[PDB]
């Protein structure tokens, strides 16, 4: 495995809802971190993007 | 008592299933006090040896005025005989009473010394003897040495392992694949093992080593007049500088070196030759032989023969020579370890025969290079 | 006497101590002009200039 | 990649000539691979002896 893919569908922006967070998993002892966000259509708030 | 513990532990680490334990007892200080107030101190003798067998900490013929430990075993048994005390000298102990004028009769130990050695046999089984803790030297209360005490050990029928020590030793291993461990060797000691045809010849230098060795104590009382002295013997350790011992093998076919820089050498047979720690040269001779340099900045020459090189992705550069024949060098033997990880990911060796250069850290250093 | 350690893997933005440690005593001394001698110690790192 | 002395290296001895008791001294170096490479380096010490 490479990845863990986290959603976050009650995610609140004035244009957007929905967010999904790319996590390449930790080596060894090292921390888990957060790299790259995926983002739904403009203009479509609750559209509950991650659900 | 807590020496069940540590009996547990030797146990439970040679993998062995049950543990003898010579132990040696020095007279009490007390008992030699009360052969003194009593005047009837000559018939005393000063140490005592018992042998008992001990699994997980809980329960052998042995002769001390002839140096013998003769020790039965069944195949398939697996045991050690590990030496719980200092192992005290061969031969026999006698003790007179000479008037000594004003002072008054003062002068006791003495010891017949017919022989300077100690046999082990072990019988027929995986037997693990542990030279450690035997006295390699003997001395009077001048402080001269009279003999060097040398260890010699039979092994019979099965697979048989002895770890050496600062003695002269002389180890017959009959039958079955046979190892001998310098692992107790410091870092400032070597080994040099020289091949004589089925016979080996093993010249250690060890600087500054720790030995014990026996001497005469003396412990005086006064009993309301003129004194009246006794002695008796006393096992120490010191530290005796340069010592050069040469070892003699037969019947070998695997040997482990110290913690320093090792030269060894094998013969026509396979030969399982490791180094440990240290900058060690390990030739292997003819036959298929397998060679393990360890750590440190090795130099490895297999000869002829299909030989075995086995690696441990260090950071250490390597000289490797394969010799005649169809060599093999392998990397898979050793888990990667928890900082190898962290600082190279999931990369490992970029070899190639050609350039005759295996990478083990690339990129990251330039120089843990094992050259082929 | 000179001393030479070799370490063959010095890390990345990693650091250690080398303390230098022995006894000394005091039948060298000059009696010079000046009321003190100074005893100088010099570490200096060396590396394949290649 | 720098070499320093440390602060708790030894600063300061005295001693009398009457008497004839003996001291420690101790130089303690630091060494720190600042930059972005590493590498096998060799540290030599210089220590005056007699
Ligand atoms: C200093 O290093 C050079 C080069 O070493 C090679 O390149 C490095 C990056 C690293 O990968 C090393 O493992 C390489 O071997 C040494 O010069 C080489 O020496 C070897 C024998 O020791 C010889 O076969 C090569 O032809 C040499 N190459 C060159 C370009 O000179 C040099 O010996 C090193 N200096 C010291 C003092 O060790
Ligand atoms: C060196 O010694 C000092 C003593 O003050 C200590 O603070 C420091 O951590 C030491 N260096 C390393 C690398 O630990
Ligand atoms: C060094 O000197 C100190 C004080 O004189 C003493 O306590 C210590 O044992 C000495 N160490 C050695 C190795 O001589
Ligand atoms: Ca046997
Ligand atoms: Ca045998
Ligand atoms: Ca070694
Ligand atoms: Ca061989
Ligand atoms: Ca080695
Ligand atoms: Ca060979
Ligand atoms: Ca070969």
């Amino acid at each position: 495995t490479d990845l863990v893919l986290i959603g976050a569908p009650h995610y609140y922006e004035q244009t957007r809802g929905g967010q999904v967070s790319v996590c390449p998993l930790p080596r060894g002892r090292a921390r888990w971190q957060c790299d790259a966000v995926l983002y739904g259509e403009q203009g479509q708030p609750w559209g509950r993007f991650g659900a | 008592d807590g020496l069940r513990k540590m009996l547990a532990d030797l146990q439970a680490g040679w993998n062995a299933s049950s543990v003898i334990g010579v132990q040696t007892t020095e007279i009490s200080k007390s008992a030699l006090e009360l052969a003194a107030i009593t005047g009837n101190a000559d018939n005393l003798k000063s140490v005592d040896v018992f042998v008992d067998r001990f699994v997980q900490g809980e329960r052998v013929v042995l002769d001390v005025a002839a140096g013998g430990i003769d020790i039965a075993s069944r195949k398939g048994e697996r045991p050690a005989l590990t030496f719980i005390t200092p192992l005290a000298a061969p031969g026999e102990e006698q003790r007179r009473r000479t008037k000594t004028g004003k002072s008054e009769f003062t002068t006791f130990v003495e010891i017949v010394g017919k022989q300077d050695r100690w046999r082990i046999r072990d019988g027929a089984a995986d037997t693990t003897i542990d030279l450690a803790k035997v006295v390699s030297q003997l001395v009077d209360a001048n402080g001269v040495l009279k003999h060097s005490i040398k260890l010699d050990v039979i092994g019979g029928d099965g697979d048989d392992v002895v770890l050496a020590n600062a003695s002269r030793i002389h180890y017959d291993g009959g039958a079955g694949t046979n190892t001998v461990s310098y692992a107790a060797l410091g870092r400032q000691d070597s080994i040099t093992v020289s091949a004589d045809g089925e016979r080996f010849n093993v010249r250690k230098q060890l600087n500054n080593a720790n030995v014990y060795r026996e001497g005469v104590a003396t412990q005086t009382t006064a009993y309301g007049k003129r004194t009246e002295n006794v002695q008796y013997r006393h096992v120490e350790l010191a530290r005796v500088g340069q010592l050069v011992e040469v070892d003699t093998l037969e019947h070998v076919q695997h040997i482990i070196g110290g913690a320093g820089n090792d030269s060894i050498t094998g013969n026509a047979h396979d030969n399982f030759l490791a180094g440990g720690s240290g900058d060690d040269r390990l030739d292997g001779g003819a036959g298929n032989d397998t060679l393990v340099g360890g750590e440190g900045q090795n130099t490895v020459i297999g000869g002829a023969g299909d030989d075995v090189f086995l690696q441990d992705l260090g950071v250490w550069s390597n000289q490797l020579d394969g010799g005649a024949g169809v060599d093999t060098v392998k990397y898979n033997v050793h888990q990667p370890s928890e900082e190898r990880l962290e600082r190279m990911g999931d990369t490992g060796i970029h070899a190639d025969l050609q350039k005759g250069t295996v990478e083990k850290w690339p990129a990251l250093n330039l120089f843990s290079v094992d050259h082929v | 006497q000179r001393i030479q350690c070799d370490i063959p893997f010095f890390g990345i933005q990693e650091e250690f101590n080398a303390t230098l440690k022995g006894n000394l005593s005091f039948d060298w001394y000059i009696k010079t002009s000046h009321n003190h001698l100074l005893i100088v110690s010099t570490a200096e790192i060396l590396f394949n200039d290649s | 990649m720098v070499v320093t002395s440390h602060g708790v290296s030894t600063k300061y001895l005295n001693f009398t000539a009457s008497e004839n008791t003996s001291r420690v001294m101790q130089h303690q170096y630091q060494v720190s691979n600042l930059g972005q490479r590493s590498l096998p380096i060799s540290l030599v010490f210089l220590v005056p002896v007699r």
